[PDB]
RNA sequence: GAGUAGUGUUGGGUCGCGAAAGGCCUUGUGGUACUGCCUGAUAGGGUGCUUGCGAGUGCCCCGGGAGGUCUCGUAGACCACCAUG
RNA sequence: CCCCAUGAACGAGGAAUUCCCAGUAAGUGCGGGUCAUAAGCUUGCGUUGAUUAAGUCCCUGCCCUUUGUACACACCGCCCG
RNA sequence: GCGCAAGACGGACCAGAGCGAAAGCAUUUGCCAAGAAUGUUUUCAUUAAUCAAGAACGAAAGUCGGAGGUUCGAAGACGAUCAGAUACCGUCGUAGUUCCGACCAUAAACGAUGCCGACCGGCGAUGCGGCGGCGUUAUUCCCAUGACCCGCCGGGCAGCUUCCGGGAAACCAAAGUCUUUGGGUUCCGGGGGGAGUAUGGUUGCAAAGCUGAAACUUAAAGGAAUUGACGGAAGGGCACCACC
């Protein structure tokens, strides 16, 4: 029974696309499946900020941030919870999730 | 330095075993300067807690 | 010992601090990099294989290195925070992050904060097989 | 055993007449025990140094390379000899839905060195833009390129390292670039993203000494 | 005077921006708003500070005047054991 | 059961774990059961009477919901050489 | 940290986007030929549709030679884990992975949906060309032109939606126009096994490819969906015989 209409995988009129290694495994994922997500955080986390801000030899010297783009094998991110399963129906909406409230 | 806070609202409870409470602090300074901060025990509204580390910032258990 | 300057102006050095999953190196040197001040590393403060890269350890190495230096007279460091980059990981162990507010702590100055891991343009083949690392 | 920090000296980097700040900073060297002379080992090094520490106004992100040649005694000559953005904005500045534009060329100065210098581009959506995209078709992106490419080669093809680099500081270059693209496409982000060495001229002491004052 | 002089550019154009010297020939507008910085106009394009955030509010120049811990809300929480029945 | 003697272990209890939120835990005696003679047990009864929480799924335990299934004598299932 | 060298690979930008008959196809720049679509009051005048036989190209692995060998890496060697592990995990590492030159013709080569053609609902999007339309911008006026903007047309890649109709149902605007059964045409299936095996023929250098039975054996094998039960799957939920 076919589970899902485009089958998992972005894939549209054309054959074939290049594999990605995955984050987490290594494990070899074509780039269209692989859930995809990007990460933008500050090299340092939560307290360390305020404590950093103080030894500082500039004023107002703002964090750099990094910036990361990480791919997850369909297996590995249902590991880490990135992707978890959801219903039947629940299942066709491609609306990502609420993040912003 | 010692400082002087003022319980603005209870928000949950944080806690492996549901131990802390987890609750916004005003500056009793006059300060509107607002952190949340974490606290043990029994907490109710419009209390004051003293703070030995002033500066710090709650993070979730 | 060490350089002769004023109470006002601060000496810089470089530190490079290097997280992988394994361990941490604290490394600091002079500006043109050519010259290591001190290096201390995560599996040196610590005994055991498992605790290597663990935060714990990152704080040590860190303690000490910025004492050493605080020593010879160098109190700022500009920061080079490192992944171990390549084919491999992009995310910085846990390890640095904690070894950064360390060495705030034992009073250093912190001067520009910098990311370099080796990032490629295209790589090698990854070290995994086509099926992955299962486990 | 012997503490090998004792046989230490401290050197003072000074940066050229280009730009504001002079002292970049302090380098340390073992010093001469004869069989090594220490002015030699200290000669070829390079500082990653940020343009916002040497002149007061500028941005964090511009990062240039400097060259130590001659040593005057406690005293450290440098000489330009790269450039590029820090990581950060460079990752800053790449999003998902705009097409990205790179070129690069290889030019002599007046005076002989060799630079290689790269550009970077971005299409940047319209202030009342519907559609979700901005892309630029393959023929609009040669154009760009092209463009960029005549721009800086003329730009540095005429004058000397002296006034190249003073062209670098405040990025003149790139404001160029973006404000004659503008026809072709709207840039948004336009940068010389690198700049390199690859033959500088026989060393001369005296064009050094009119480079510092 | 003259949208001339000078100055300015992606493709051109009947161009864009925009002086002064000096005279002549007798007044030679009112009402009403605003205004962070950068670029290139009070337009267009970037980019901000006020309280972490979201609202408000203010941020051209001068003089003088006094009144001061601006107001209202507020989650902003993120650091491999194990066969068979 | 009672009188004299005998007067030993025991110095607040390791890894683990049990019961409990207000006349409650706990101390303390008392009644009923068993009983000819018997309560270190049980079942009740008053008396003296608190520390702490009004919260959380970490652990343990079961419940729903989604989901996969070649099982339905239902995983102690089925099944491959 | 500075240089040098070698071979690989083209990140992010990169998308339910493009292009190609399919395999497949992303650094720049020049040269070489193709190609769809669009536009057209050009030309030819039925030259077309599908196709036994026969051909061209055809991932990866494999095979001959040559060159080259960074990384990864079957084989193998150790080190672990395990009752055992000749397996998952780890340190190595041959063939191979790379380029040139010949072979091989198979992939879940998948949209598991032949190709040409007609008709049958909407709705917004997107890519390419075209056509029209205020208004912005490339500074201030004129035309070009480009960027956004509002539509319209023809091909595309798709999507959402719907008692069009189908369908065993999952689902499909085609899998519709089917007992109200006929637009043209090609390949091809006839219970499960035995078996894509035996044999012969044929191709290859070989590994194999194409073509391809029978004796026998067997009441089911299978497809969708439904309640269960279970999961070493994900979420909630409670209980001082769970904790704080
Ligand atoms: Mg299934
Ligand atoms: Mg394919
Ligand atoms: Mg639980
Ligand atoms: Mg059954
Ligand atoms: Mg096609
Ligand atoms: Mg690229
Ligand atoms: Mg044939
Ligand atoms: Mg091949
Ligand atoms: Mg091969
Ligand atoms: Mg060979
Ligand atoms: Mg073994
Ligand atoms: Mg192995
Ligand atoms: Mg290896
Ligand atoms: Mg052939
Ligand atoms: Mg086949
Ligand atoms: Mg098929
Ligand atoms: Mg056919
Ligand atoms: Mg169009
Ligand atoms: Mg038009
Ligand atoms: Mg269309
Ligand atoms: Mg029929
Ligand atoms: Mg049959
Ligand atoms: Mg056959
Ligand atoms: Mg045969
Ligand atoms: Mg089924
Ligand atoms: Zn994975």
């Amino acid at each position: 029974t076919k589970k899902r209409r485009n089958n998992g995988r972005a894939k549209k009129g054309r054959g074939h696309v290049q594999p990605i290694r995955c984050t987490n495994c290594a494990r070899c994922v074509p780039k269209d499946k692989a859930i995809k997500k990007f990460v933008i955080r500050n090299i340092v986390e939560a307290a360390a900020v305020r404590d950093i801000s103080e030894a500082s030899v500039f004023d107002a010297y703002v964090l750099p941030k990094l910036y990361v783009k990480l791919h997850y094998c369909v297996s590995c991110v249902i590991h880490s919870k990135v992707v978890r399963n959801r219903s039947r129906e629940a299942r066709k909406d491609r609306t990502p999730p609420p993040r912003f409230r | 330095p010692i400082k002087l806070a003022r319980v603005t609202k209870v928000l949950g409870r944080t806690g492996s075993q549901g131990q802390c409470t987890q609750v916004r602090v005003e500056f009793m300074d006059d300060t509107s300067r607002s952190i949340i901060r974490n606290v043990k025990g029994p907490v109710r509204e419009g209390d004051v807690l003293t703070l030995l580390e002033s500066e710090r910032e709650a993070r979730r258990l | 010992l060490g350089p002769q300057v004023a109470e006002g102006e601060n000496v810089f050095g470089v530190c490079h601090i290097f997280a992988s999953f394994n361990d941490t190196f604290v490394h600091v040197t002079d500006l043109s990099g050519k010259e290591t001040i001190c290096r201390v590393t995560g599996g040196m403060k610590v005994k055991a294989d498992r605790d290597e890269s663990s935060p714990y350890a990152a704080m040590l190495a860190a303690q000490d290195v910025a004492q050493r230096c605080k020593e010879l007279g160098i109190t700022a460091l500009h920061i080079k925070l490192r992944a171990t980059g390549g084919n491999r990981t992009k995310t910085p162990g846990p390890g640095a992050q904690s070894a950064l507010r360390a060495l705030a702590r034992s009073g250093m100055k912190i001067g520009r904060i910098e990311d370099v891991t080796p990032i490629p343009s295209d790589s090698t083949r990854r070290k995994g097989g086509r099926r992955g690392r299962r486990l | 055993v012997v503490d090998p920090f004792s046989k230490k000296d401290w050197y003072d980097v000074k940066a050229p007449a280009m730009f504001n700040i002079r002292n970049i900073g302090k380098t340390l060297v073992t010093r001469t025990q004869g069989t090594k002379i220490a002015s030699d080992g200290l000669k070829g090094r390079v500082f990653e140094v940020s343009l916002a520490d040497l002149q007061n106004d500028e941005v964090a992100f511009r990062k240039f390379k400097l060259i130590t040649e001659d040593v005057q005694g406690k005293n450290c000559l440098t000489n330009f000899h790269g450039m590029d953005l820090t990581r950060d904005k460079m990752c800053s500045m790449v999003k998902k839905w705009q097409t990205m534009i790179e070129a690069h060329v290889d030019v002599k100065t007046t005076d002989g060195y060799l630079l290689r210098l790269f550009c970077v581009g971005f299409t940047k959506k319209r202030n009342n833009q519907i559609r979700k995209t901005s892309y630029a078709q393959h023929q609009q992106v040669r154009q760009i390129r092209k463009k960029m490419m005549e721009i800086m080669t003329r730009e540095v093809q005429t004058n000397d390292l002296k006034e190249v680099v003073n062209k670098l500081i405040p990025d003149s270059i790139g404001k160029d670039i973006e404000k004659a693209c503008q026809s072709i496409y709207p840039l948004h982000d336009v940068f010389v993203r690198k700049v390199k060495m690859l033959k500088k001229p026989k060393f001369e002491l005296g064009k050094l000494m009119e480079l510092h004052g």
